[PDB]
């Protein structure tokens, strides 16, 4: 957190990209580059000593081990071998360096280039097919030079005509303006290296108040480029690029599998492959073989790094022993399953557990069901502890053998360490918030997780065998922030809407409206008298009336009747209090005997006990 | 009624087909080959595969783990056009897995059967259609069967370009390819040749320049172009039989399309025809005529092994005929034999491969019978040739309304596949061109005679007809009923008279498939609904003894019989001898064996005690560890028949099909348990040892020459004492049949760990104990946890036990283990009509609400029905079955109860109940008033209530993927390799992925340090982890966090790319800028 | 013959998905002006056709075309785009800059705003009937969220003086605030058009462009960033996560 605040994203000029794969000795004499594509020996497995899994310069993969030998411990540590230069440093000191190939022939960033705005071609202010011609080997440019005679600037002599060039040769008169007919990348650089820039974003932008009605767009695209680079520090020559940095190496990494064979990596290959290409081409301008030749290969070279940068980009999409496209560096941090999104926002963490579901009855709600099972697991530690706070386990060898044993404690202290600590559960990935809470974990026994219906809405669950998934808090902190405030109690009601998200739903509303509903013809304790007590309960238990059957119920306090009645019908004009008065549903004693002193209620025995049963659970 | 042949095969036959001729035919015609000078002839008698014969049983092969097969001889001739001289000989070239009794095949021992996919149908067709406006272009396009394409169409000009691959090309001259005087498609079309006449730009530059820079200038550019060029172009492309088959479809529909006239075996293609397209096109400029609808189940065509295999073959001998081409040619004279100039090889990989791999070897699966026929009967359109997923949408995947009768529409995965993977009708079947001709049945003046064996024609849905929906009340004696009878008719329906008609269907459920057209009731449900059903249906696993259910659709005896898991009275005789292991009515030599010498076979042992000697097996794994065997079944001495059945496959019971069983079930709403999708049960359920099933087990394991050495397999290891050296063996191994538990030893075996690399504290602690320590990690082998369970078997496998392992491997042991698996609260388990659901509890038996005569009933639905299900027809049979249930009898059915005008199943079940009480007069096992509602008590109190509830039995189900084989949990394990975070993946301790969706949910809550630390802590940040851990164990909190990893990673990729990261702090009050790890 | 869009089934998300985006594939020939006459139907017209519009505190004619699927009908007291003119979806940036084209009057800010407001609004309510078309209830509250954030970008022009390139679409503030700055400073106004920047403009390439990166253009919109340094402290959150610190709030609100 405190080691640094923003990033600084931009480009490795070759100097940074040798320079992330120095490594340079107390012998005194750098390394961090790789001669040879190749990787692990056939006869031993050791990696080379120059090939794409070096030692001495990626790091000792045997942790404190000079590739050359004599040493085998971390007592060997800042020392490090005299005769392999292996710079003994554990081995997570690989996985980090980096290194890098100096290159035969300058190769344009894949990414500049075909890029959606060819920013190159943007720069260079000439069209793919033309640019892209240069590359590629394909045509020639006249140069700056190569222009200063009857040749015009940028004309692609595509050879042809660059031999036409050659044609009316110096031998004539005039023909004194120069060379780099730009056959090859190497010439690009230099269209780009020319050219100054300080006169853009001004000199150029005198256009831009200019060609009011021009193309506009172009121009003020090629500003806020250039005039980015000058802003920044970036030439865009820079952009082509002439050095190569390289993984390290596991991450390509390449592995001893079981069986025997190999888990060979795309990275390493396609790598391997550039090099060759390249050393070759090396030896071809060595060896001095007739361009057209030497020419090709740099084309090649080309995009090999291409590939590597990214396949199936632009040329061929490469498919080896895969026996489909390989995967470029591009891709392996793309797509829907680049690196970002899907080890990077969503990670694959431990700690869980999952199952099938089930309907948890007898379980009240904030409580899960929680297999035995799993929740050892997911308990696991923390119980080890308890042991040893109880004493009972020493070590943790101790404990652990002792945990598979089930002691008594296993199903004893664990349910201590348990209750409290809360749990959250997850049905398959949920955007909602609240599709995820806490919860505590009440052990159980089959394998499922206890569900309770009430919360089912939420979570959006069937029972016909949906799952879900466990996880388990940490930090203190962390739990304290499961209870207080994803505990699945106390959320109510959806956020995305006042309206409450617990309903009792299916039949349990049945049940309540069977409950509470009006059975026509009731008769059994039909027209009765009630006073408090729940005695119209008593009542029922004894059936003196029937659950569904209108009587009166001495109750003051309000009704809500539906179907409002509030007025009066038929008050009864007799004597003290007595016009005492009828309601659709009430009947009441005001006047003189008081203000309520009756308080009858036309109301079936059901809804009386829902009414009951609200409310004592609410209040009291 | 009818007959059903047979109904798988389908694939028979397609082998069969192939094998009696299906690649001689290919095969010689690839039989001519000859030195690269005509000189030296190699061709051979191309008509026999002259294969000797397989080595294994079948049941070898499974033990050996080998690939059942055949092999392979061609008889060459009499070679070289030098001195014309044989130097003959005949070769093999390859083994030929020869099919299995399921009429699949097994390979590498497994099991596997080879999908048939669908796909278009070579011939050609057309396309038209709009602009923005309405400019109506047409098109045109054809295929071959192998081989380039060739477009056509109109842009707005009406003249036009023959585009060959999407819009490859494009040129005024679509028809002057190879064609002088021009007439010849100017007025031998006698129609519009470029609307009469000509482009604009009818040039006719086609002199010298003929088939030069037309395959140039704007082909396949860049090179001086050459008249020959362009030529030998072409005629490439579409003459040499080397690369263009028509398909005898291709002709065939050709000419049936273009009733072109070139039957001639053309199997490449003329001029006439082209233009003939072409001209196609043009009439309907002029519109006279019809585009075409690939759609149209008939203009597209399924095809099996039969040549899947063979034209793949094809491919493996060109390969093999360059090796040869050279090998034998351009060598001298003598040395070459007919022997050292042929290689298999080639062949041999492509199908080795084939098999071994493709999309269509697909496993099978044999969870029970139908879960197979389904599976071959299935047929499917993806696959290499068909499309993808994804470059194929949607209205590819609809019920174009001629699969009717020919698809079951029901049947679908789900997935992203639907509508990609049907299955086959029932009737269906197909024709040798590989459209399916449909059984239907002649009315004549609108009735059918009935006597008619159906009528196996209409291959495609264009009979075009009176046809009729088999669905008809028919007055007895042929009439149909009513004259409003409606009928299909150029896709469509339409209300029909009795009298102009001419086809019905055979059956009313014929359209629908396996699982599908058996739902008791289908009439009466929700389609979909019925999808699930099926499905359900094959999932259900096999039982120790699956009961044959009440109240069935009839349809199924066979289906059984036609699994080949059963065991079929091969031919005749009257048994004798048979013990749980065999019939010996067999090899005995009795009647059984002896009508089994009644007549007697071509080859077979004709009269004997004959091997007819069945075995019966018990007890194999499954593709899915269910376990199958056949008990006997049959008596001693007595009378059967070819055809009849013998003894019985894993779930089916009277020799038929017999999927789950059936049980009184009520329908009420059980408190909590059962409240919604959740299913209740009583505990005699399993305790009567229903729902229990089997399942067993592999376990391999194998021994490897380190170059640290081998590592064995000892008795001994060290650290042992009980469940380790205790039920182990010399080897380290177990006894047959022993019990064994969850951390136990299968196989011991240990591994040259020596050292090399410790610590300094380790030293210590021994020299306190001064234990010089042993040297040797013990990877025995144990039992997981949650498993029990006998063992079955084991099976070493070494240089002398098969040496079958990879190269280096010592020993690979297998080991078999088993279970039995009583039900138990968490296992999908449903109905015939998709009602997923999950125990939740079980009542001990003492509770359930049992029943008036208090036979306690068990399991107790959701009463609510036939809701988004729309499954009502289940309660349909619910009824029914109590009724039969009362009555104890069993009774056929089947769905579209129709010739009667109200529901026809719905009198009837009263009916049957009605009467039912009466048969024993119980009463209460019919009520008219509330009809088969009951009464009920409840066990534990003791009750009814207001509602009366139905209860019936019911026929249910339990289903594969049983709680078990979900169930996880991982405190902590192995990471990745390379981003460590735990390596979540099923089996072996994986992790909860928690995706942005799923981070969705925490961010957007309140206080979320938890977030954080998930991320990391728990998956990250490595030392992080560990630490943690400890922290806990210390007794304390847990301390701050770092930064995870993948981060770290990003950088560095990134940085692999032309970067400069700074990531980087700003402190100091001068104010610092650094960088960092 | 003429046949309808009716069925038994309509809209639903795509409906909603493409205002979110705010796809521009409405046809409306809605005028950039209210004005108030007869427009007997088509506009003037009624005999075989004229699709075609008002000047009424004007003289001149105007007459756009329309479709037989789509047909106006509405006549006098007519809409200053009080309603989209020629009724079908007006496209709220045609709805905008025709609210921009009676509403530039004011403070330009007031034009914008009260514009700018009245297409949200209006846009808002479109959403909601989707909801009810089934019921589906989404607290406005939220939609207001999104929406505003979906429009509170300007879209410099003339941006002589606060520098933003004539036609820089930008923020609101920021720009508005340099233009203050010029405005007691000396200098032009840069054009303030209020624009809608969509659902996916908005976000993606934004401030942190780790973000952006992870949503899209992992690689494209790293490109670019590359070339300016577009330095990111990946302030704020999900990058926090993306990288293992907190979150703004968390302690960062204890603390903080």
């Amino acid at each position: 957190t405190n080691q640094f605040d923003y990033v600084k994203i931009g480009l490795a000029s070759p100097e940074r990209i040798r320079q992330w794969g120095e490594r340079t000795l107390p012998n005194g004499q750098v390394v961090g580059e790789v001669t040879k594509p190749e990787t692990i020996n056939y006869r031993t497995l050791k990696p080379e000593m120059d090939g794409l899994f070096c030692e001495r310069i990626f790091g000792p993969a045997k942790d404190w081990e000079c590739h050359c030998g004599k040493y085998k411990r971390v007592r060997h540590r800042g020392i490090v071998c005299e005769r392999c230069g292996v710079e003994v440093t554990e081995s997570r000191v690989r996985r980090h360096r980096m290194g890098y190939i100096k290159l035969a022939a300058p190769v344009a960033h894949v990414w500049y280039l075909k890029g959606i705005p060819s920013y190159i071609s943007i720069l260079l202010d000439m069209p793919l097919r033309d640019v892209e011609q240069i590359v590629y080997f394909n045509s020639y440019v006249v140069l700056s030079p190569g222009n200063a005679e009857t040749l015009t600037y940028k004309q692609l002599l595509s050879e042809d005509q660059w031999l036409e060039i050659e044609d009316q040769i110096y031998s004539e008169d005039s023909q004194l303006q120069g060379v780099e007919v730009g056959i090859g990348a190497e010439a690009l650089l230099r269209l780009l290296a020319d050219i100054n820039l300080e006169q853009e974003a001004e000199s150029l932008r005198e256009e831009i108040g200019s060609a009011k009605g021009q193309k506009r767009a172009k121009l003020i695209k090629r500003l806020r480029v250039i005039d980015n680079f000058i802003a920044t520090g970036s030439k865009p020559e820079w952009m082509v690029m002439t050095v190569i940095p390289v993984i390290p190496p596991d991450l390509r990494p390449m592995v001893q599998l079981d069986g025997g064979r190999f888990a060979t990596s795309d990275l390493n290959d396609l790598y391997r492959r550039v090099i060759n290409r390249n050393n070759r081409l090396a030896r071809l301008q060595e060896i001095l073989a007739p361009e057209i030749i030497v020419r090709n290969e740099k084309r090649m070279l080309q995009e090999a790094v291409d590939a590597l940068i990214d396949n199936g980009r632009r040329g061929r999409t490469v498919v080896g022993a895969n026996n489909r496209p390989l995967k470029s560096l591009s891709d392996i941090i793309e797509g829907k399953q680049g690196r970002f999104r899907q080890n990077l926002l969503g990670k694959r963490v431990d700690y869980s557990g999952r199952s099938v579901i089930v309907v948890g009855p007898k379980l009240k709600i904030h409580q899960c069901g929680l297999p035995r099972e799993m929740a050892i697991e997911l308990f696991q530690p923390f119980v080890i502890n308890r042991l040893i706070r109880s004493g009972m386990v020493n070590n943790i060898k101790a404990a652990k053998k002792l945990i598979s044993r089930n002691d008594p404690s296993v199903w004893d202290v664990l349910e201590e360490v348990i209750e409290g600590h809360p749990v959250m559960l997850n049905r398959a990935p949920t955007l909602h918030r609240l599709g995820i809470q806490a919860f505590e974990p009440i052990l159980v026994e089959g394998r499922a997780i206890q569900l309770h219906p009430l919360v089912c809405p939420a979570f959006n669950a069937d029972f016909d065998g949906d799952q879900m998934a466990v996880h388990v808090p940490l930090s203190l902190e962390s739990q304290a922030e499961a209870r207080l405030l994803m505990l699945a109690s106390n959320n109510i009601l959806s956020p995305a809407t006042g309206r409450p998200i617990i309903t009792p739903s299916q039949d349990m509303v049945l049940g309540a409206y069977y409950l509470t509903a009006e059975n026509p013809g009731a008769t059994k304790g039909a027209g009765k008298y009630f006073a408090s007590l729940d005695d119209v309960i008593m009542a029922f238990q004894q059936e003196q009336i029937d659950l569904h059957a209108y009587v009166y119920v001495r109750f003051d306090g309000d009704v809500e009747s539906d179907q409002p009645d509030t007025e009066p019908v038929k008050v009864t004009t007799n004597e003290d209090g007595s016009r005492t008065v009828l309601y659709k549903y009430r009947r009441v004693r005001e006047d003189a005997q008081g203000n309520v002193i009756s308080q009858y209620i036309y109301t079936t025995p059901g809804r009386v006990i829902y009414n009951k049963a609200i409310q004592e659970a609410l209040a009291s | 009624a009818f007959l059903l042949p047979d109904l798988i095969e389908i694939q028979r036959s397609s082998f069969r087909w192939f094998l009696e001729e299906g690649l001689i035919e290919e095969l010689n015609s690839f039989s001519p080959i000859t030195d690269y000078t005509g000189k030296l002839e190699l061709h051979f008698l191309g008509h026999n595969y002259k294969l000797k014969e397989p080595k294994y049983s079948v049941e070898e092969a499974k033990r050996r783990d080998s690939t059942y097969a055949v092999q392979m001889y061609v008889p060459t001739r009499l070679l070289n056009k030098e001195t014309g001289d044989i130097k003959e000989q005949e070769v093999f070239i390859g083994d030929l897995p020869l099919m299995t009794d399921r009429g699949t095949f097994i390979i590498n021992g497994a099991e596997r059967v080879i999908v048939n996919q669908i796909v278009r149908s070579p011939g050609v067709y057309y396309k038209s259609e709009i602009d923005k406006n309405g400019r109506r272009t047409y098109s045109a396009s054809l295929i071959p069967n192998r081989g380039a394409w060739l477009k056509f169409e109109t842009d707005r000009n009406d003249l036009v370009w023959v585009r060959i691959d999407k819009t490859r090309k494009l040129s005024a001259q679509v028809l002057l390819k190879a064609l002088g005087l021009s007439d010849n498609e100017i007025f031998d079309a006698l129609r519009h040749p470029e609307y009469f006449q000509k482009t604009i730009e009818k040039e006719g530059q086609f002199s010298e320049e003929e088939a030069l820079m037309e395959l140039y200038r704007k082909l396949r550019p860049g090179e001086p172009p050459t008249v020959l060029g362009g030529q030998q172009l072409l005629d490439s492309r579409f003459f040499d039989p080397k690369r263009y088959d028509l398909g005898r479809v291709g002709r065939y529909k050709l000419n049936k399309k273009l009733r072109l006239s070139v039957p001639d075996t053309v199997r490449v293609l003329t001029s006439g025809d082209i233009l003939a397209a072409v001209d196609y096109l043009i009439n309907l400029e002029y519109d006279i005529g019809s585009i075409d609808d690939i759609d149209h189940l008939g203009n597209r065509r399924v095809r099996s092994v039969g040549e899947l295999l063979q034209n793949q073959v094809r491919v493996g001998l060109n390969r093999l005929e360059r090796i040869i081409r050279e090998r034998m040619t351009v060598s001298d004279a003598e040395v070459l034999t007919p022997a050292s100039l042929v290689n298999p090889k080639p062949l041999v990989a492509a199908i080795k491969e084939f098999f071994g791999s493709s999309q269509l070897s697909q496993f099978m699966d044999q969870t029970n019978p139908l879960a197979e026929l389904t599976h071959k009967r299935r047929l499917s359109a993806l696959g290499p040739g068909g499309l993808t997923r994804e470059r194929a949408g949607f209205a590819v995947r609809d019920i174009h309304p001629s699969h009717y009768g020919r698809i079951c529409p029901i049947e679908t995965p789900e997935g992203p596949n639907a509508g990609l993977i049907g299955s086959l009708a029932t009737h269906a079947r197909v024709n040798q061109y590989g459209f399916l001709e449909t059984p239907f049945r002649p009315v004549e003046n609108g009735r059918v005679r009935f006597d008619q064996p159906a009528a196996y024609m209409t291959a495609d849905e264009e009979d075009d007809l009176r046809v009729a929906p088999g669905d008809i009340p028919v007055d007895e004696n042929g009439y149909i009923i009513g004259p409003q009878v409606p009928v299909r008719y150029r896709q469509e329906f339409s209300t029909t008279t009795p009298e102009q008609v001419d086809y019905v269907a055979v059956s009313p459920v014929q359209i629908v498939s396996v699982a599908t057209s058996m739902i008791p009731f289908l009439e009466h449900d929700d389609a979909n609904r019925a999808l699930m059903g099926s499905n359900m249906q094959r999932q259900a696993v096999p039982l120790l003894k699956p009961e044959r259910p009440l109240v069935g659709t009839g349809l199924e005896a066979q289906g059984a019989r036609d699994s080949g898991m059963v065991i079929v009275s091969r031919t005749d005789g009257d048994v004798v001898y048979v013990d749980a292991t065999e019939i010996r009515v067999r090899v005995s030599g009795q009647l059984p064996t002896a009508s089994g010498k009644s007549t007697d076979n071509g080859q077979l042992t004709s009269q004997k005690g004959q091997e007819i000697r069945y075995t019966v097996s018990k007890y194999q794994r499954s593709n899915q560890d269910t376990c199958l065997n056949q008990k006997p079944l049959v008596r001693i001495g007595e009378r059967v028949v070819a055809g009849q059945v013998l003894a019985d496959g894993s779930s089916t019971e009277g020799g038929e099909l017999a999927l789950g069983q059936n049980i009184v079930v009520a329908y009420m709403p059980w408190e909590g348990y059962n409240y919604e999708d959740a299913i209740l049960i009583s505990e005699r359920l399993v305790q009567d040892d229903i729902y229990t099933s089997i399942h067993i087990e592999k376990y391999e394991i194998e021994a490897r020459q380190t170059k640290l050495g081998p590592e064995e397999i000892t008795r001994e290891i060290p650290n042992v004492g009980e469940d380790a050296l205790r039920q182990l063996d010399e080897q380290g191994i177990i006894r047959i049949g022993a019990w064994v538990e969850a951390g136990d030893i299968l196989v011991g075996k240990v591994t040259p760990k020596g050292e090399s690399d410790q610590p300094p504290e380790e030293k210590l602690l021994r020299a306190i104990f001064g234990e010089k320590a042993r040297d040797v990690r013990d990877n025995s082998l144990r039992v997981p946890n949650g498993e029990k369970g006998r063992v079955v078997d084991v099976r070493l496998f070494t240089r002398e036990q098969g040496d079958e392992l990879p190269p280096g491997a010592n020993m690979v042991v297998r080991v078999y283990v088993a279970q039995k698996r009583k039900i138990q609260v968490g296992d999908k388990m449903a109905g015939r009509h998709g009602n997923k659901g999950i125990i939740s509890r079980i009542l001990p038996i003492e509770d359930m609400p049992y029943l008036p005569d208090g036979s306690p009933v068990d399991i107790v639905l959701n009463p609510l029905g036939v809701p988004s299900r729309m499954n009502v027809g289940q309660v349909f049979e619910c009824l029914l079955g109590w009724a039969g249930h009362t009555l104890g009898v069993r009774f056929k059915i089947t769905p579209f109860d129709e010739m009667y005008g109200e529901e026809s199943s719905r009198r009837i079940v009263h009916g049957k109940l009605q009467e039912a009480r009466d048969e024993t007069g119980k009463d209460w096992v019919y009520n008219p008033d509330d009809p088969g509602k009951i009464m009920v008590y409840d066990g534990r109190t003791g009750e009814a209530f207001d509602r009366p509830v139905t209860i019936g039995v019911a026929y249910m189900l339990k289903l594969v993927h049983l709680v078990d084989d979900k169930i996880h949990a991982r405190s902590t394990g192995p990471y990745s390799l390379v981003t460590q975070q735990p390596l979540g993946g099923k089996a072996q301790q994986g992790g909860q992925r928690f995706g942005e969706m799923e981070v969705w949910a925490l961010e957007a809550f309140g206080a979320a340090y938890t977030l954080q630390e998930l991320l990391t802590v728990k998956s990250d940040d490595m030392q992080g982890r560990n630490e943690a851990l400890n922290a806990i164990v210390k007794g304390k909190a847990i301390p701050r966090p770092g930064t995870p990893e993948s981060f770290k990673v990003l950088m560095r990729e990134l940085q692999s790319l032309g970067l400069d990261i700074a990531v980087h702090k700003v402190e100091t009050q001068a104010d610092g800028s650094s960088l960092d790890v | 013959f003429e046949r309808a869009k009716t069925g038994d089934i309509i809209q639903g998300l795509p409906r909603i998905e493409e205002l979110l985006e705010a796809r521009k594939p409405k046809e409306a020939c809605i005028l950039a002006k209210r004005g108030g006459e007869v427009k007997v139907v088509y506009g003037d017209g009624d005999e075989a056709i004229a699709i075609k519009v008002i000047e009424s505190n004007g003289v001149v004619t105007d007459y756009p075309l329309g479709p037989g699927q789509n047909l106006a009908m509405p006549d006098g007291s007519v809409v200053p785009a009080g309603q989209p003119l020629s009724d079908g979806p007006s496209n709220p940036h045609e709805i905008l800059e025709v609210f921009f084209s009676l509403g530039s009057e004011d403070g330009v800010y007031a034009c914008a705003s009260h514009a700018l407001q009245k297409v949200q609004t209006f846009l808002v309510n479109e959403v909601q009937m989707v909801y009810q078309s089934q019921g589906i209830d989404i607290a406005d509250k939220h939609i207001e969220v999104i929406v505003r954030q979906m429009t509170n970008k300007v879209r410099i022009d003339d941006g002589g003086d606060t520098t933003m390139l004539p036609g820089e679409l930008v923020e609101l503030r920021q720009v508005e605030q340099v233009n203050e700055a010029m405005a007691i400073t000396g200098g032009a106004r840069a054009q303030y058009t209020p624009v809608l920047l969509g659902i996916t403009k908005a976000s993606l390439n934004t401030d942190s462009f780790i973000s952006a990166a992870s949503f899209q253009e992992t690689t494209r919109v790293l490109t670019e960033a590359a070339i300016e340094g577009k330095s990111d402290w990946l302030r704020g959150l999900k990058e926090n996560v993306i990288i293992g610190r907190l979150i703004p709030a968390g302690t960062g609100y204890n603390t903080y």
